[PDB]
RNA sequence: CUCGA
DNA sequence: GTGTCAGTAGCTGTCACGGATGC
DNA sequence: GCATCCGTGAATCGAGG
């Protein structure tokens, strides 16, 4: 949509809704979503740190 | 003489291969002097001759 | 107290800015005087 | 013309393809380290390019000369530069660890020295914590003395504590 | 080159890839990838997605991809590659010293060859060895066969200082050794209170 | 390397 | 300074799993 | 478009030589 989120990337459902919150209020299109299940290993490597 | 940082060449996925769209094996041949590679070609002069 | 830890690619210029000099000679030390050879891997 | 400066290369690349991959194995068996062999091979062939009086007589065995060149360089590496160092490796499981002592004593000593500094006068203090006669703006005999009496006050205090 | 050399330019080794990265429009390729992404077959869309994941990084962060090709390599301080003495008068040394030393040797030989105008074959076949040696310094064994030390033992690289249980992270950061501590055999003391 | 919970 | 053949040891007696690598 | 093959991972502390 109007987000800089690289399509296909797995993003925390908090930042997704916050960014679509800013964009929906900005006039641009909010990014689309789709729930994704990750295994513990893959989610551990996906941490922001 | 310049040298490539193996982490970005051989590490899977080959980061350089993804940046230049070059196959990992082609890149391997290039880096270790197994094949030449075309850096630039004056296509207009070639057209005129 | 320091907030963030940044990491990124090291430019050639950054590599040179870190170094206190180039390692020209391949020698390590002297095996008699225990002194590090000049411009070697242990140059003082 | 330029064809000759190219003929030089086309002459070297023609001995490479027939002798380098074989010379490597010789230095390999003699050093048990493919890396050094890789080094010695290039050193040898560089000298060869530097000594054309050997390849010119095409009809003679060149490989045979090459082997001796290498065999000599390897032992030149087995020289004094190898006898002392080649033994062990730190990250090799079998070597101690550079261990640094526990700073207990030094710290206790300084903790006492600091306790016999409150028992001083600021001037003896400023002098001891440093030719100094140039800054503090006094004589050098005043230095010598202040140093003398101050050190004796320090020894007095210390031995008072039982040092 | 002998025929149509006036029309193109070619090169070999790592310097060539340096040139390729130089003559590369990051933003343009990023937008090509995004165009492929908006409308494309999954088969040929996953590849483009993963490529964008790499390219957009260099695009936004403002760091040049040229960083992936090195003109200078750093030398780790000596105390982290220490050289200890043995009780027999002989010496033991960190593996990093052997690796750095081999790299320095090949680099100085490259300088010699460049100055002496050696045949192109030797210069190129030497640059390749310098490449392999820096590869070994950073992550020995990553490509092909590792650099054997004495006893056909693979030498430890810089990136070997960090991996696994013996790496810096798990061995010396997530868990240290502590002063004011002891250990001994345990015995049951029935008369003891719970606390 | 060999060994103890 | 070098010049007739002059050519690794070692080793596969691990495995599950995911995904880039390659035909 | 799909099979191959590459790389990743595989308990904790402790003793002596």
């Amino acid at each position: 949509g109007s987000t800089e989120f690289l399509p296909g990337s797995l993003i925390d459902r908090a930042e997704f809704e916050a960014e679509n919150r800013r964009v929906v209020a900005e006039g641009g299109e909010p990014a689309a979503g789709r729930p994704v299940l990750m295994g513990i290993t893959k989610a551990s490597l996906a941490t922001d740190s | 003489a310049p040298v490539t940082h193996i982490w970005y060449f051989k590490g899977v996925p080959s980061r350089l291969g993804y940046l230049l769209d070059l196959a990992p094996k082609d890149l391997e041949k290039i880096i270790y002097f197994a094949a030449y590679v075309i850096t630039s070609v004056d296509e207009e002069m070639r057209h005129n001759e | 107290f320091f907030d963030e830890l940044r990491i990124g690619l090291a430019t050639a210029e950054d590599i040179r800015q870190w170094s206190y000099g180039e390692v020209k000679k391949p020698e390590t030390i002297n095996y008699r005087t225990l002194k590090p050879e000049k411009d070697g891997l242990f140059c003082e | 013309v330029s064809g000759a400066a190219a003929a030089e290369a086309a002459l070297m690349r023609a001995l490479y393809d027939e002798h380098a991959a074989v010379l490597w194995r010789y230095a390999l068996r003699l050093t048990g380290d493919a890396a050094q062999a890789e080094d010695v091979v290039q050193e040898t062939l560089l000298r060869a390019w530097q000594h054309p009086e050997v390849i010119g007589d095409t009809a003679r065995p060149a490989r045979a000369w090459l082997f001796t060149v290498a065999r000599n360089m390897i032992i030149d590496e087995r020289r004094s530069a190898r006898f002392r160092n080649v033994v062990g490796s730190t990250d090799q499981s079998g070597t101690p660890e550079q261990s640094t002592p526990d700073e207990v004593n030094a710290a206790l000593d300084r903790l006492l020295i600091a306790d016999a500094l409150a028992q001083l006068s600021a001037e003896h203090r400023a002098v001891i914590q440093r030719q100094i006669a140039t800054d503090l703006g006094i004589a050098e005999g005043t230095v010598k003395s202040r140093l003398h009496y101050a050190v004796r006050a320090l020894r007095l205090t210390l031995q008072e504590l039982g040092v | 080159v002998d025929r149509y050399g006036e029309y193109f330019t070619g090169a070999m080794g790592a310097e060539s890839i340096q040139k390729l990265i130089e003559n590369f429009d990051i933003d343009a390729e990023a937008e090509s990838l995004r165009d492929v992404i908006r409308n494309g077959k999954g088969q040929k869309k996953l590849r483009a997605l993963k490529r964008l994941k790499v390219v957009a990084a260099f695009q936004q962060s403002g760091n040049s991809p040229m960083g992936m090709v090195l003109d200078a390599v750093p030398v780790i301080p000596p105390e982290l590659r220490p050289m200890v003495q043995l009780d027999g008068g002989r010496f033991a040394t960190s593996d990093l010293n052997d690796l750095y030393r081999r790299v320095i040797n090949r680099n100085n030989r490259l300088k010699r060859l460049i100055d002496l105008g050696a045949p192109e074959i030797i210069v190129n076949n030497e640059k390749r060895m310098l490449q392999e040696s820096v590869d070994a310094l950073f992550d020995n064994g990553r490509r092909g066969r590792p650099v054997t030390g004495p006893g056909n033992r693979p030498l430890k690289s810089l990136s070997d200082l960090l991996k696994g249980k013996q790496g810096r992270f798990r061995q010396n950061l997530l868990g240290k050794r502590v002063d004011y501590s002891g250990r001994s055999v345990i015995v049951v003391g029935p008369q003891l209170k719970l606390h």
